[PDB]
């Protein structure tokens, strides 16, 4: 018993359901002139391309 | 961006250094700036995800 | 029981921890940050309710909602000033309370001094979190930075940090759990406290002169208290002209900016209070290094009552120890101010000394003089 | 509850005065700042020194640190 | 017409010893640099050493003049 | 004797010793913030809006 | 690289611990974020109910917030409608998101202004600098398209073009709307958009030191009274010998 | 002090400044039929016309 | 006052939260109090007589 | 949340799919239109 509530109770802290729900992005190569670094947020965190 | 003595990247927090392929070259930082997993499928667009 | 004072079992606590507690007579100023520390835990906690009651922890109304506070509630600025630079005064008294301690040795009341630094512990992440709320862009970076160092340990690092956030970045669920936690602490630090004194009563106060004050004790009520409330007023100038005059002095100003998970100040510099540990964090270049060095930092205090090889119990008539002792408070001045700089030459070598030293004092002077000092006199 | 088991003590006396028949902060310049000055006098040079060792190198770390963004002439004489 | 006091106080303190030499570096320096083809030198510091000193005077008057 | 006829008919009992600081406190009130406000008004004429007011002041 | 040059600083009427905001100024300041500024920067936190009793009486606020349009509903219908201004209406944005206004700066953001002289260091001491101190680059520096030279901004290349000149305006005052005259009272009134509270700050300060300065003194001696007892006890060693 | 403290706290708890921001809402009378009671949110309770 | 307005809004709720969160603990607190004075004289029994001489 | 309750991940992603949902602002502080994501919530009928 004690380890099941303890496990439950411990994983209601870790990423819920809305956050790992993870999709991907599109973008344009064409925005992007030879030799530049554009940044996208993405997942939070920034995507460079 | 466009940044550090590696024409990659520098982090301005402790100073890490990257390279135009985002790899580290010199500084605190452990491994290279993580590469997502993506696909090129798309004419000029880009699936990342 | 004649007198109620006495009999009555609610009374009778406060009786024998403020009123007939029997007190060395000669204890000077640096007995007086304890109660201080008291009186901080009591006022922040005061203030943090007042500001909690306006507060809201969501990454997209909490910098407005301390906003709406300082603008709109009456009195809302003031409260917040009291309770933002309440935690400095908070620190400020930790650290002569800390030093009072190393230097009368009153660490060798080993329990009471552990639960002391479990409960500077307990304060800093108090801190911390509470440093988060606001959300400015030094909130979310020093958040970033901090919660990242946990990624260091091996193996379950990275999955330790995601699940502290809550997600793969300091975002929302990182924001309201901290200000659970933040609401939460305190208390924590209040029970402590508690646990604090009651270890101490078992021995009484340690005194300027090392030596049993058995044969001069005197009640705690009116010396001490009258004492004490002297020491309020005279450390509540600084505090209330700091917060009336110049509210904004400690802080940095990238925190009126609201975060942005897109960019990096250029220069991300923790709270004075913290700024000797970053310097000690940054002295070691490895990842990991650092993170074991900045451990060390604080948990060598654990260590104090292991290395004590005096006869006598304070500095006092330790001349030698007291030069060492200095030294260790200029040395951790100098990593305050190094833990403000840039990592940079000459600073990082500035630092690698200072944090060298600062252990070395620690670990092996001060033992080592206590043995010398003991010879030369004798014993 | 302490005061009555504390310590053995034997044949010693003293005389206190209330403090209604005393002067709260007397002989200031006959006692007080003497001693006062005794005290500062007795703990500055164990003190003041590593403060003053600190002093010196955040002056030489701050200015080191400016002159190194300084630009050297030497480098574009030719 | 109208006179902007920044104006006045920026030619007066440009006077001032301090701006001279300054301002006397500043030329030297953009003179040689404009004058070559392949440096990578640039004149902000002395730019700054000049403004700054210049700066700081005006300082201490501009307000006496401003409403 | 002022001391002395304090000392009698204020703090000798301790009922008429906290009547004493009440009113005190109300007295003091009363006197200290008008002074207090003063005292700024004065170190700063001609700046806040109770002085610059006048002017646009048409209802 | 990182070469940067410090405003100096100016002696503000408001920048002694006892020294209120001078209204006047912050009145003429707020004219010219108004009439200037406002067009590209938004300042979120302010609402025209702030300015009565600061520098406006409550008819002129009014009139104020009516010259603004602002959106409200949904209606019946649920749809949005425009509506005239209320003093409980904050300042307008110039746009929508920073996306718009970037467009419409070359990419560059026009910070909001509610708490930028606490946001930068330096505070009205820079803004100032900033705004009275644009200038040609100086030899083997160039400044890209777009951007503009001011020693003053990090970097030096500011997506900024400078905002004020002579006579940009007309101070209804009939002050002499010279450059820095203006900087001057934009940055007066900027440091009371970022602490609307900072004169009544300073007026309980002065209240907090004498009430201080009263109490720590009653104090100190009725700590030194009590302690006398001890501070001048005696005692001697008489064994019976 | 205490007393001045105190009512500071205290106030603190009492309507704000955007709160006590208080307007009028005009209500045109040829939206209503005769006998009708319309109900329009108001400073916060329901307004009666 | 104790709304923070003219009626329960979100001053009300914010003001709510503080005080669900917190009162808990005061519970905890004057619990101790409780088994405080209890022990002064343990426990009552069914049967009303006294227990000294079968604890 | 209807995938492994009712449909499959793929069914899933086409009915989101179906729909088209509001995202932005651009790079001109422009609203748009896109097909919808498993992580898009059922479109409402009315607007309030
Ligand atoms: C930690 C983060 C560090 C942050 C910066 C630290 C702040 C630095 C400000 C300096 C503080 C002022 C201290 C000056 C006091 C000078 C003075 O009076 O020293 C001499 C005096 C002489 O006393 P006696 O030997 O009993 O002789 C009396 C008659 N027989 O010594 C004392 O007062 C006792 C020393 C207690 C002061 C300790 C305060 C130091 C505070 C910093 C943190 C250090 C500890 C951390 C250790 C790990
Ligand atoms: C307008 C304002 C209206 C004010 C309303 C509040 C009314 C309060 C009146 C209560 C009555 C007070 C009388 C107390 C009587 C008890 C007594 O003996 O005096 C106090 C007694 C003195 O003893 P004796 O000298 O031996 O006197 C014997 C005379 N026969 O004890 C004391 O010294 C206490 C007085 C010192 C106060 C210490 C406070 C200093 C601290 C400063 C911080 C500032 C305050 C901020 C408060 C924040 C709270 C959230
Ligand atoms: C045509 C639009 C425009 C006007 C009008 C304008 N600004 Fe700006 N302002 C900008 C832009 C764009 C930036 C961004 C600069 C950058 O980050 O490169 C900016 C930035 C600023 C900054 C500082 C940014 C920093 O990083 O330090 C301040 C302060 C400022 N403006 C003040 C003013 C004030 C006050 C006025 C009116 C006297 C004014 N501006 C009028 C466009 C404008
Ligand atoms: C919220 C934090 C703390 C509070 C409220 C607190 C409170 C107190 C109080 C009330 C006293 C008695 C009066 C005095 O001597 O100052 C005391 C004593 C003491 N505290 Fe703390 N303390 C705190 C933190 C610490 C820390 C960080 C340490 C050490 C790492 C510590 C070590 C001690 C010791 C050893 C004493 C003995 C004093 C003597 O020599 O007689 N305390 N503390
Ligand atoms: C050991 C006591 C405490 C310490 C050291 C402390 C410290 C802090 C710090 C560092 C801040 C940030 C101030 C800033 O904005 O710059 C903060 C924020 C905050 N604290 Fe505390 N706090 C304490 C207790 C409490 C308590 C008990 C509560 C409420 C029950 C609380 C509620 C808040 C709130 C609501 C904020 C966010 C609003 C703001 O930032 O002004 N705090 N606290
Ligand atoms: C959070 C609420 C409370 C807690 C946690 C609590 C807890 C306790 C505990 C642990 C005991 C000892 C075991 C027992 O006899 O049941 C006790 C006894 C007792 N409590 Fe409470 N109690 C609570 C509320 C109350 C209330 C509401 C009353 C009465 C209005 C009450 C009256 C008593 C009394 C009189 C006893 C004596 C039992 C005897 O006859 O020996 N308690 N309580
Ligand atoms: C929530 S960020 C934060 N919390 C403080 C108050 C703190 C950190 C660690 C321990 C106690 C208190 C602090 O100084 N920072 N800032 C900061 C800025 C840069 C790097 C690290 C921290
Ligand atoms: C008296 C207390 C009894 C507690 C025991 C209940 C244990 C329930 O255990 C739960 O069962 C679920 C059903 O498959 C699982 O999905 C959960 O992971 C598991 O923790
Ligand atoms: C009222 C102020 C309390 C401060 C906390 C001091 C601790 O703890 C101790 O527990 C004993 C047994 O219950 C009591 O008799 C003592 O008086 C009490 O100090
Ligand atoms: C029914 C009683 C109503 C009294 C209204 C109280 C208004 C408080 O007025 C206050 O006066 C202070 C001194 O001038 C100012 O510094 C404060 O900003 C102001 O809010
Ligand atoms: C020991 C510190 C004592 C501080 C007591 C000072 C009381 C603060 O005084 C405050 O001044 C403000 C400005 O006029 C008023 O608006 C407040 O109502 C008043 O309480
Ligand atoms: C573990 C919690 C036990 C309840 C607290 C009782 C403490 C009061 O107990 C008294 O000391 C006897």
């Amino acid at each position: 018993a004690a380890k099941n509530v303890v496990t439950q109770f411990i994983s209601s802290l870790s990423a819920s359901a809305d956050v790992l729900a993870l999709s991907k992005i599109e973008i344009k190569l064409s925005d992007i002139p030879e030799g530049k670094n554009v940044a996208f947020k993405w997942r939070g965190k920034p995507l460079f391309v | 961006a466009n940044s550090g003595d590696f024409g990659g990247y520098y982090c301005p927090c402790h100073g890490s250094h990257y390279d135009a392929s985002g790899r580290i070259r010199k500084g605190p930082a452990p491994y290279n700036l993580e590469v997502p997993t993506y696909q090129f499928v798309g004419d000029d667009l880009v699936v990342v995800g | 029981a004649p007198n109620i004072r006495k009999s009555h079992p609610l009374l009778k606590m406060i009786n024998n921890s403020l009123i007939d507690l029997p007190a060395p007579s000669n204890i000077s100023a640096w007995w007086n940050f304890g109660s201080l520390l008291a009186v901080c835990l009591m006022t922040q906690i005061l203030t943090g309710l007042l500001l909690a009651m306006h507060y809201t922890a969501d990454t997209s109304l909490a910098f407005s909602s301390v906003a709406h506070t300082c603008r709109n509630v009456q009195y809302g600025w003031l409260i917040r000033n009291l309770h933002a630079n309440g935690a400095s005064f908070f620190f400020i008294c930790i650290f002569l309370h800390i030093g009072r301690g190393l230097y009368y040795g009153s660490y060798l009341y080993k329990e009471t001094w552990n639960t002391g630094v479990i409960l500077l512990l307990t304060l800093m992440a108090t801190a911390f979190v509470g440093y988060v709320l606001p959300w400015g862009q030094m909130s979310f970076w020093g958040a970033t930075v901090i919660t990242n160092l946990f990624s260091a340990i091996p193996y379950i690092g990275h999955t330790l940090v995601e699940w502290a956030w809550g997600g793969f970045s300091v975002d929302n669920p990182t924001l309201t759990r901290f200000f659970a936690l933040h609401f939460l602490l305190p208390f924590a630090i209040a029970g402590i406290t508690i646990i604090h004194l009651t270890f101490l009563h078992e021995s009484g106060s340690n005194n300027p002169l090392g030596i049993s004050s058995d044969s001069d004790k005197i009640p705690f009520h009116p010396y001490y208290s009258f004492k004490d409330i002297l020491g309020l007023t005279l450390m509540l100038t600084p505090f209330l002209t700091l917060a009336l005059f110049s509210p904004n002095l400690l802080g940095d100003p990238e925190n009126f900016t609201p975060a942005n998970p897109l960019v990096t100040p250029p220069h991300i510099k923790p709270e004075w209070y913290f700024l000797f540990a970053y310097a000690i964090l940054r002295s070691i270049p490895n990842k990991l290094g650092g993170v074991l060095a900045l451990a060390a930092s604080v948990l060598i205090l654990f260590l104090i009552p292991f290395l004590h090889k005096s006869k006598q119990r304070t500095m006092t008539f330790r001349p030698l120890s007291q030069t060492l002792f200095w030294l260790l408070v200029a040395n951790l001045l100098i990593l305050t101010w190094i833990g403000s700089q840039p990592v940079e030459h000459p600073f990082i070598i500035i630092g690698q000394m200072a944090s060298l030293s600062y252990f070395t004092i620690l670990l092996i002077l001060f033992p080592t003089i206590g043995t010398l000092e003991n010879k030369m006199l004798n014993y | 509850i302490h005061f009555g088991n504390l310590a053995r003590v034997r044949h010693i006396i003293t005389y206190s005065l209330s403090p209604f028949e005393q002067r709260a902060i007397p002989n200031i310049f006959s006692d007080a700042l003497p001693n006062v000055w005794r005290r500062f006098s007795s703990q500055v040079f164990k003190v003041a020194p590593p403060f003053l060792g600190a002093y010196l190198l955040y002056s030489w770390g701050t200015q080191e640190f400016e002159r190194l963004k300084r630009k050297n002439p030497a480098d574009y004489e030719n | 017409e109208l006179v902007d006091p920044l104006t006045t106080i920026r030619e007066h303190c440009e006077q001032t010893e301090k701006c001279v030499k300054a301002r006397e570096r500043l030329e030297l320096c953009d003179a040689r640099v404009s004058s070559r083809s392949h440096t990578e030198e640039q004149c902000t510091e002395e730019l700054f050493d000049f403004l700054h000193a210049r700066d700081h005077c005006v300082a201490h008057k501009l307000f006496n003049k401003l409403k | 004797a002022l001391l002395r006829q304090a000392y009698s008919a204020l703090f000798r009992r301790t009922s008429t010793f906290a009547l004493t600081v009440v009113l005190g406190a109300v007295l003091f009130e009363r006197a200290f913030d008008q002074g207090a406000d003063a005292i700024f008004e004065h170190l700063n004429e001609g700046k806040l809006w109770k002085h610059i007011k006048h002017k646009y002041e048409a209802s | 690289g990182e070469l940067e040059l410090h405003p100096p600083a100016f002696p503000w009427s408001h920048g002694g611990p006892l020294s209120a905001l001078d209204h006047s100024s912050v009145r003429r300041g707020f004219q010219v974020y108004k009439q200037v500024c406002s067009a590209c920067h938004s300042m979120d936190y302010v609402a025209f109910r702030n300015l009565i009793g600061v520098t406006h009486t409550e008819a002129e606020a009014k009139a104020l917030a009516e010259e603004v349009e602002v959106q409200d509903g949904p209606d019946e219908n649920g749809e949005l409608f425009m509506r005239p201004g209320k003093i409980s209406d904050y300042f307008p944005k110039p746009y929508p998101n920073p996306e718009a206004a970037r467009a419409a700066n070359n990419g560059a953001l026009p910070p909001d202004l509610s708490y930028i002289v606490n946001a930068r260091h330096g505070g009205e001491d820079y803004v100032f600098s900033l705004l009275t101190g644009y200038c040609d680059p100086p030899a083997g520096v160039v400044v890209r398209e777009g951007l503009h030279y001011n020693p003053y901004f990090p970097g030096q290349a500011i997506g900024m073009a400078p905002p004020i000149y002579n006579e940009i305006l007309e101070y209804d005052d009939g002050t002499p709307a010279t450059m820095s005259q203006i900087a001057k009272d934009v940055c007066t009134f900027l440091r009371w958009a970022a602490e609307p509270e900072h004169d009544q700050r300073k007026r309980m300060g002065l209240k907090m030191l004498l009430i201080s300065a009263l109490l720590t003194s009653l104090l100190y001696y009725m700590k030194r009274h009590k302690w006398s007892v001890l501070k001048s006890r005696k005692m001697a060693y008489r064994p019976p010998k």
